[PDB]
């Protein structure tokens, strides 16, 4: 379980956000430099 | 390390043939270089303990923690660690009829720790609850416990003990060395290198384990760095860094 | 049982929880196991409160344990002056043998402490005490070493 | 919500699992015979094999033995467990049966028997305990250095909020019967002194003499007196030594004793005598923290006073992370070339919370710890949550 | 020992009850009841714990027909088990692992063939990590083994 | 039989002084408990190599061996090295209850030990027992009666 | 030999550690030649011999 | 002085049961001779460090 619920668990966030915040980051770091 | 194995080896054959009083003494295989690395030495700005009392703490107290110290091939002592001296008398031993032999069985005999098992110990029998140890004779302490020890029962009715033909007198195991630092009675050790252990990591960890029994030491008693040979290596050392940063700004 | 803790207590030296043992009416009687109640223990390291805590709430100041050694022996022996004193106040034997002979005059010669020995003597001495070996107090002050314990014994 | 949650979580090295074994403990006060600490252990088997005998497969019933100290005072038992596919539901798991079976063992009077799991990897450097060791650095003696212990055990439980479960490890000091024998009595009867110190650590202590040969196999032949002969105090009055006038004399006609304390388990270390001490940290608090403490609380004790902090404590020293900070420095300058850039690589590096804020929600669900299947169990996400990035990072640069 | 003036003579077993005995008896051990002894094997360098548990468990059942009335031997603690479970542990999850790609593959897209290429890449690479912790001296252990399926 | 002063003071005491010039030595435990036992572990920095570790301890104590006391000369100072790593426990139980675990013991060192220790695959092996052993218990009264002294 | 030179016979223990036991003579009894007619040892007939 | 046997019984056997971990080993031999001694020879794995 300890190697299943941190990945499992840690996976479904890694992937619903980052295919939204991921396009956000790359905007605002060109931005400021 | 190997080198060390072997002769070790083959002496543990030759032990048996020694004197049994060369054994006793315990002969030592060691590592180290012929030249001493330091001298560490030790004072006393007090003058509370004479120049035999300071050779007996540093032999009973931060020789044997160094001779452990990775890195540490030879200790050797300046002065000696006590040991119980008893100082007989001719004319008194001939007054009594009595001869050293004798004063040498009387003190095998009664200065002596011996095992005497426990009570209820194992195999108890049937409905046992007490279990305990015994004890009896344990070591001499004391110069005067020694004074006591019994030589012979006069048919007089006379008491013939030790003190009567030998001085008891705390003393060294030997008197033939004596130091002095800047002329003054002082002790220390020769520490010597072991074979190919760094001297200055080896040198840190003295410095690193003298340092940790300092805060114990009884009055007055200072340690004094008379030969020191690793100061001269950590000076020359940096002296060529500096003359590096030294040519790139040139 | 909270005999046991008291025997635990008493020869740890916390007097705090030997308060609240007395308060909730532990025993002062337990004895374990070779005998020696915890009278005898708390002399013998030694405390003097729970020496006289337990004095207070019941205790035999006397009590020979298996070989008879009793408190005062002990106190002698180990040799505390300020309980010794108290053993003695409390009501004890200065005469008391061992199943061996030995009278706290004797323990207290050997030990080589000539300020119990003074006391020990104004309350009770028999200089003539004799011993299982028929040595006495100035006759093991000699052998012993000590010179001026056999001076007050002569 | 990552910081907050990541420092509110405890952290520890290995789940302990559930290996189809436990073992329990068994101490019995000081003076207890053999025969004693067996009956206990009857009782402890008993109940494995009755009020639970649909769990349980055999028990190991050791007397006699034990890891803080040996004596006819001690036993360990160990437990051995059936296939987990006879048993279901966590209501059966080891954590289940030890926790309900050292909750039956409590009405037992007089002794001290407590079931537990055993650690994982078999570590006595068991976590988040700590491992205290002081020293006698001057010539002291044992019922000084003893005192002193008493003393830092005392300050020990005054801080309940930073450490418990503190303790000694050793044992506690028993009584003795101490005997001495006086010389001049002695030679006056014609007895020899090694006639006695010898008729006495025998028959009592046991002598092994020589040896023998027996089917095909070297062996030891030792001496001792019968079992009804060296059991109590009252039984030295039996033996007799023979003097030189060719006459016998009893054992109590030149020797007197009484009782003594001494210790069982002198503990010592570094050549000079000790005590050692294990404890731990208090409940959301940390170790770096219930270290401290010890250590000061310890300088104020008596002069010959030292700390020595050995094994689980001592690795703990190492080490600093002056790696996790090589590790991030290095991802940065790998990112830098990649991408050709001091300033894209920040990008990348972001999205380290969003894979590791669903790794501690997914946790805290259940209840789990910062052991290191999960330090290792973030990494991994980590890493792959960064990959994504460097694709639509680099598909879109 | 000593010879009777009287003549008779005096032997050792007049005075000492001679029986055989073991070194020591401080620790009684037991199992359900009855007597045992027990042996802790320790693993030797370098080698395999599967095999040598098999090893040894033929090696017993070879002696078996020897020993005396009622002895027989059992394992009150072995940890092999602990080691073949996590063993098809590993394989069963990689052995899913790659249904689901099949499955997520061929959904997505409509081909046979690309589903395959993955079959393929995969299994490869897993097996050349054997070969090289093989290289740094490391086992086959718990930790060596999850440090995979991750 | 001996106490553990006795111990401590004289096996103990000189063992530890006699210890000197071994290499990578973190730290030296040592317990002189009652039941006449020594246990003195030393504690190595990690990555020095066991074997030479060992044989560097085992040759200062052999030098400082002419200093123990007769008695525990004759026994043995074994040196082993501390893992508490078993791959497993092997129960000699006897449901027949017809042996001791005395008998179990000799029964499984005389004929198991040798080939758990010569298993394949099998390191170092502990016994959990002893021999047998002469066991002459005397009678205190019996000696007295012949002016007989052990 | 044990009279000069010297004898090691024991060991005890002084204040902790254990420390070994001499014997020999004191030192204006052995200073001298003429100081070993000074000596005498025990016969079984029961006297001292010069 | 002592017969082949007696030894092997108190110094062979005792040392080869003692024998059982050691890296690399082949095989291994012992002959006792009856004028008392003995020796046991251990081979090692051909790679090994001697």
């Amino acid at each position: 379980n300890a190697v299943g619920t941190g990945v499992m668990g840690g996976m479904v966030t890694a992937t619903v956000l980052a295919i939204f915040f991921v396009p956000v980051f790359f905007v605002v770091v060109r931005r400021r430099f | 390390d190997i080198a060390q194995v072997q002769v070790q080896n083959k002496l543990q054959l030759a032990m048996p043939l020694l004197p049994q009083e060369v054994q006793q003494q315990g002969v030592s295989v060691e590592k180290s270089s012929s030249s001493f690395l330091m001298v560490v030495g030790v004072i006393n700005t007090d003058g509370t303990m004479t120049q035999e009392d300071i050779s007996d703490y540093v032999a009973a107290n931060m020789k044997d923690a160094i001779s452990r110290t990775s890195g540490v091939g030879d200790v050797q002592l300046f002065g000696s660690q006590y040991a119980m001296r008893i100082w007989m008398n001719p004319n008194e031993l001939n007054k009594f009829q009595l001869t050293p032999v004798d004063v040498i069985t009387a003190i095998k005999a009664q200065n002596a720790q011996v095992a005497a098992g426990q009570l209820g110990g194992t195999p108890p029998v049937k409905g046992q609850q007490l279990n305990a140890s015994i004890i009896a004779q344990t070591r001499l302490t004391s110069t005067e416990e020694f004074g006591k020890i019994l030589l012979k029962v006069n048919q007089d009715g006379s008491r013939v003990l030790l003190r009567d033909v030998a001085k008891i007198e705390l003393g060294g195991e030997n008197y033939d060395i004596i130091a002095e630092f800047n002329g003054q009675p002082a002790s220390g050790l020769g520490i010597k290198l072991a074979t190919g252990a760094n001297a200055l990591d080896t040198a840190a960890a003295i410095r690193a384990e003298l340092a940790k029994m300092e805060p114990f030491f009884p009055s007055g008693l200072k340690i004094v760095y008379p030969y020191d040979t690793t100061p001269f290596v950590k000076i020359s050392i940096h002296e060529v860094v500096k003359t590096l940063v030294e040519a790139i700004i040139l | 049982d909270l005999g046991k803790k008291l025997l635990e207590a008493a020869r740890a030296g916390q007097d705090d929880e030997v308060r609240i043992l007395m308060a909730n009416g532990a025993d002062v009687n337990a004895s374990d196991h070779v005998g020696w109640t915890p009278l005898h223990l708390a002399a013998y390291f030694g405390h003097l409160e729970i020496v006289e805590v337990l004095l207070k709430n019941g205790a035999d100041v006397n009590a020979d344990d298996s070989l008879g050694v009793t408190p005062l022996h002990l106190a002698a022996d180990r040799g505390h002056l300020e309980v010794v004193e108290v053993l003695l106040k409390n009501g004890a034997d200065v005469n008391a043998n061992d199943h061996n002979g030995f009278t706290p005059l004797h323990l207290a010669a050997n030990i080589g402490h000539l300020e119990i020995v003074e006391v020990l003597l104004k309350h009770g001495a028999d200089v003539n005490a004799q011993d299982k070996f028929g040595k006495t107090a100035f006759d093991i002050s000699i052998d012993n070493g000590n010179e001026d314990l056999a001076e007050i014994l002569q | 919500g990552m910081a907050y949650l990541f420092v509110r979580l405890p952290s520890s090295f290995l789940p302990d699992e559930d290996q189809g074994v436990f073992m329990t403990m068994v101490q019995l006060p000081a003076g207890a015979t053999q025969e004693r600490t067996q009956k206990v252990l009857n009782e402890v088997t008993h109940y494995y094999l009755t009020k639970e005998k649909n769990n349980v497969e055999s028990v190991f019933a050791v007397n006699g033995f034990g890891f803080a100290g040996r004596g006819q005072n001690t036993g360990i038992a160990f437990v051995s467990l059936k296939d987990w596919a006879d048993r279901p539901g966590e209501e059966n798991k080891v954590e289940a049966i030890t926790m309900r079976a050292t909750r039956a063992f409590s009405q037992i009077k007089d002794a001290m028997v407590f079931a537990f799991n055993l650690p994982a990897i078999v570590e006595l450097g068991t976590a988040t305990g700590f491992d205290f060791e002081l020293i006698d650095q001057a010539g002291l003696g044992h019922e000084k250095l003893t005192q002193a212990r008493n003393q830092l055990l005392a300050e020990a439980a005054k801080h309940p909020d930073m450490l418990t479960s503190v303790r000694p490890n050793g044992l506690e000091d028993t009584p003795q019967f101490k005997i001495d024998i006086d010389q001049e009595k002695a030679q006056a009867l014609g007895v020899s002194i090694n006639d006695i110190n010898t008729t006495l650590g025998a028959a009592w202590g046991g002598s092994y003499v020589n040896d023998f040969i027996d089917r095909g196999r070297v062996k030891k032949v030792y001496v001792m007196s019968e079992a009804k002969y060296r059991m109590l105090p009252d039984d030295i009055g039996d033996w007799y030594v023979r003097a030189a006038d060719g006459q016998m004399v009893p054992f109590s006609a030149f020797s007197s004793s009484r009782w003594e304390y001494g210790s069982p388990r002198l503990e010592r270390y570094n050549g000079l005598p000790s005590m050692e001490i294990l404890g731990q940290a208090a409940p959301g608090k940390s170790t770096g923290e219930a270290m401290e403490l010890m250590e000061q609380l310890a300088s104020k004790l008596p002069t010959y006073d030292w700390t020595g902090m050995s094994y689980q404590e001592r690795l703990s020293g190492n080490q600093a992370p002056s790696l996790y900070a090589i590790s991030l420095i290095v991802v940065f300058l790998c990112l830098a070339a990649l991408y050709e850039s001091w300033s894209i690589p920040f990008s990348v590096m972001l999205v380290v919370p969003l894979g590791v804020i669903g790794a501690l929600l997914a946790a805290t669900f259940r209840g789990l710890t910062n052991d290191v299947y999960f330090q290792v169990g973030l990494l991994t996400t980590i890493g792959l949550s960064a990959k994504n990035a460097i694709l639509i990072v680099e598909f879109a640069k | 020992l000593k010879v009777n003036q009287d003549g008779s003579r005096v032997l050792l077993r007049d005075v000492a009850k001679i029986e055989l005995g073991g070194e020591n008896y401080d620790i009684i051990a037991e199992f359900n009841g009855q007597p045992a002894s027990g042996l802790g094997i320790k693993l030797a360098t370098g080698a395999n714990a599967l095999d040598t548990a098999a090893a040894i468990r033929a090696e017993l059942a070879k002696m078996e027909p020897f020993f005396p009335s009622g002895l027989k031997i059992v394992y009150p603690y072995d940890t092999t088990p602990f080691v073949k479970i996590s063993i098809h542990e590993v394989v069963k999850t990689l052995v899913e692992a790659i249904i689901l790609v099949f499955l997520v593959m061929y959904l997505f897209l409509q081909n046979f063939r690309a589903t395959l290429i993955p079959t393929i890449a995969v299994p490869v690479v897993l097996l050349g990590t054997f070969a090289v912790l093989a290289a740094f001296g490391f086992s086959i252990n718990t930790l060596t083994m999850f440090g995979m399926v991750l | 039989g001996a106490d553990a002063k006795t111990v401590q003071d004289t096996v103990t005491q000189v063992i530890e002084q006699n210890m000197n010039g071994i290499d990578n030595l973190m730290y030296m435990s040592s317990n002189s408990d009652s039941t006449g036992t020594v246990q003195i572990t030393l504690t190595f920095e990690s990555g020095t190599d066991a074997d030479i570790a060992q044989v560097q301890v085992q040759n200062k104590l052999q030098l400082a061996m002419p200093l123990l006391p007769q008695e525990v000369q004759q026994q043995g100072v074994s040196v082993e090295k501390s893992s508490s790593s078993f791959l497993m426990v092997v129960g000699v139980i006897n449901t027949d209850g017809t042996m001791t675990q005395e008998d179990i013991s000799d029964y499984v060192a005389a004929n198991m030990k040798d080939a758990i220790s010569r298993t394949s695959g099998v390191g170092d092996v502990q016994l959990f027992g002893s021999q047998y052993a002469m066991r002459i218990w005397m009678n205190p009264n019996e000696l007295n009666k012949f002016q007989l002294t052990p």
